[PDB]
């Protein structure tokens, strides 16, 4: 799967407390984070549709 | 908000919660009909909750009114944080008590050293008292990331910040809003104070909007 798919999720410097959805590799689904709303990474999905069609 | 303290309830009267299905920003009211908050905080559907304290009971002060227009700065920069303000005018006009009231807008920008109170939701209100930095200090923790529009509050020990869920909310000194909560390197952490719109900066912008919507 893609490289990205294996980070960890990124909050980023903003403030905002908006849930997304990450690959969680470890566990081998999509989980949710707080997203802080600005300078969003690729493992940061708004479904868990999305995350699993791209990192599962 | 970290190392903070729960706020007195309703002791922030100016303090407002947006809501799209869960509180995800504040805000502050600055008139009958508009409420100020940061551009990254934008929704295509925003719904604006006034008089809260505890934001999971329904404890007979709230109102709650839906945003009918959503203006970001016209020069808000998703990447560079700059010019991070967004004005919401609500549906109808609320009303004003004394668990509902607006906030000043500057009568002109706050100099470094100025005691102020910020708080947020980042389920009860908090607080925290804390000072404007000095630009100096502010560039140097965040080294060529701070526009003229940013201000640097609290810390540089770290250990009490804004944080997560706090974004759009108020930053008041001396009884006007001086800033806006934005972002910052992680929380209360040393040599990462929070970064604040100046909204020192936007009095007119702010003015010329309301006028014209
Ligand atoms: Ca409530």
């Amino acid at each position: 799967r893609p490289d990205f798919c294996l980070e960890p999720p990124y909050t980023g410097p903003c403030k905002a407390r908006i849930i997304r959805y990450f690959y969680n590799a470890k566990a081998g689904l999509c989980q949710t984070f707080v997203y802080g709303g600005c300078r969003a990474k690729r493992n940061n999905f708004k479904s868990a549709e999305d995350c699993m069609r791209t990192c599962g | 908000i970290v190392g903070g303290y729960t706020c007195q309830e309703n002791s922030v009267p100016y303090q407002v919660s947006l809501n799209s299905g869960y509180h995800f920003c504040g805000g502050s009211l600055i008139n009958d009909q508009w409420v100020v908050s940061a551009a990254h905080c934008y929704k295509s559907r925003i719904q604006v909750r006034l008089g809260e304290h505890n934001i999971n009971v329904l404890e007979g002060n709230e109102q709650f009114v839906n945003a009918a227009k959503i203006i970001k700065h016209p020069n808000f920069d998703r990447k560079t944080l700059n010019n991070d303000i967004m004005l919401i005018k609500l549906s109808s006009p609320v009303k004003l008590n004394a668990r509902v009231a607006t906030v000043a807008l500057p009568s002109s920008c706050a100099p470094a050293g100025t005691q102020c109170l910020i708080s947020g939701w980042g389920d009860l209100l908090q607080c925290l008292d804390a000072p404007l930095l000095p630009q100096a200090d502010c560039e140097a923790s965040y080294p060529g990331k701070i526009t003229d529009n940013m201000v640097c509050v609290g810390f540089l020990e770290g250990g009490k910040d804004s944080c997560q869920g706090d974004s759009g909310g108020p930053v008041v000194c001396n009884g006007e809003l001086q800033g806006i909560v934005s972002w910052g390197y992680g929380c209360a952490l040393p040599d990462n104070p929070g970064v604040y719109t100046k909204v020192c900066n936007y009095v007119d912008w702010i003015q010329d909007t309301i006028a014209a919507n």
